[PDB]
């Protein structure tokens, strides 16, 4: 069963450079052509580059021509995209995709998808903050001033999953931040303990914010 | 490059009712034309190939119609289980390209919002800082608005708000708005509201606190 796992996303500065890969398996990596197409939230999914089953040719549109250099190592079973002189509009997710053609054709096989951010911001560690109180209860916890995105949120570790609402984060300058809430039954509360995890693997910290009735 | 336009750019429609997708080509495609699924967090999904070829796997209820301009997808009866973003691809000439995308919401019955406030926390107040949060929860349409006022006055600035997508159990949407304002200024001052009209109801629903 095919297999497309790419790796190498990060927070590049603007004008840097930086250099994902793709682990194809489960298939015959040198008869296919393979590609890479990227997905923004305004703009949607489009088109970066391909290469044939060979390397013979490669494919680029023009608003990355010059730049983005798609190469693959048919030992490896591996797939190469090696970008220079980032620009902000290069911010997205980057997927590996195979076509079902040696050379180029529509998309049959899609990757996991890695994120690359092109900023000067620097990374950042969020303040979590319990949302306390002041039927069934509702807390909530509440992470701010971080970057790069993503930050992870959970409930008693993951052992409460149902109420649970996170919403989007949301750029306030060149620092997201975000909430989740909680809704437990009145009776496992204050008598029950409630935490909050908030994980920001970017600046590799963990946090765990118990919500005490104020 | 041949320019693939789709529409409509978001569509909701309820359970069992049909869903009809429709894609326009910059020029003749023949029928080079493909379709993908994308669910949240997920990649995309192929579903239909070139041909209005069904894809393996995929349900009976989709189906690709057209050939040369017009295309278009479309579902027979729209299952809980399809509440996604739908792509289509020309794979006819290069470079390849995509479609604005379509987004499908499940209309449902009307439901309010349950307005929760929140006073900044002891720790934040330390910092040197307030956020007042507020949480709208479950309610639809996604359509709704939440003001800030502090003592009766009104306010706009430093107010985050954010939605959720559409809840995948019972088609709801819940929000989350979230005043921002220094340790200073918030201390001198008592009465704290979030405010939310919502078509659910008349009257604005209002939920407080104060000191
Ligand atoms: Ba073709």
């Amino acid at each position: 069963e095919v297999q497309l796992v790419e790796s190498g996303g990060d927070l590049v500065k603007p004008g840097g450079s930086l250099k994902l890969s793709c682990a194809a398996s489960g298939f015959t990596f040198s008869s296919y052509g393979m590609s890479w197409v990227r997905q923004t939230p305004d703009k949607g999914l489009e088109w970066v580059a391909t290469i044939s089953s060979g390397g013979s040719y490669t494919y680029y549109p023009d608003n990355v021509k010059g730049r983005f250099t798609i190469s693959r190592d048919n030992a490896k079973n591996t797939l190469y995209l090696q970008m220079s002189s980032l620009k902000s509009e290069d911010t997205a997710m980057y997927y590996c995709a195979r076509h079902e053609d040696g050379n180029w054709n529509y998309f049959d096989y899609w990757g996991q998808g890695t994120t690359l951010t092109v900023s000067s911001a620097k990374t950042t560690p969020p303040s979590v903050y319990p949302l306390a109180p002041g039927s069934m209860v509702t807390l909530g916890c509440l992470v701010k001033g971080y970057f790069p995105e993503p930050v992870t949120v959970t409930w008693n570790s993951g052992s409460l999953s149902s109420g649970v609402h996170t919403f989007p984060a949301v750029l306030q300058s060149d620092l997201y931040t975000l909430s989740s809430s909680v809704t437990v039954p009145s009776s496992t509360w204050p008598s029950e303990t409630v935490t909050c995890n908030v994980a920001h693997p970017a600046s590799s910290t963990k946090v765990d914010k118990k919500i005490v009735p104020r | 490059e041949t320019t693939v336009t789709q529409s409509p750019a978001s569509l909701s429609v309820a359970i069992g009712e049909k869903v009809t997708i429709r894609c326009i080509t910059s020029t003749d495609i023949d029928d080079d034309m493909n379709w993908y699924q994308q669910k949240p967090g997920e990649p995309p999904k192929f579903f239909i190939s070139e041909g209005n070829t069904l894809r393996p796997g995929v349900p009976s209820r989709f189906s690709s119609s057209g050939y040369g301009t017009d295309f278009v997808f479309t579902i027979e009866n729209m299952l809980s289980e399809d509440v996604a973003d739908y792509y289509c691809l020309q794979s006819d000439t290069l470079p390849l390209t995509f479609g604005s995308g379509t987004k499908l919401e499940i209309k449902r019955a009307d439901a309010a919002p349950t307005v929760s406030i929140f006073p900044p926390s002891s720790e934040q107040l330390t910092s040197g800082g307030a956020s007042v949060v507020c949480f709208l929860n479950n309610f639809y349409p996604k359509d709704i608005n939440v003001k800030w006022k502090i003592d009766g006055s009104e306010r706009q600035n430093g107010v985050l708000n954010s939605w959720t997508d559409q809840d995948s159990k019972d088609s709801t949407y819940s929000m989350s708005s979230t005043l921002t304002l220094t340790k200073d200024e918030y201390e001198r001052h008592n009465s704290y509201t979030c405010e939310a009209t919502h078509k659910t109801s008349t009257s604005p629903i209002v939920k407080s606190f104060n000191r």
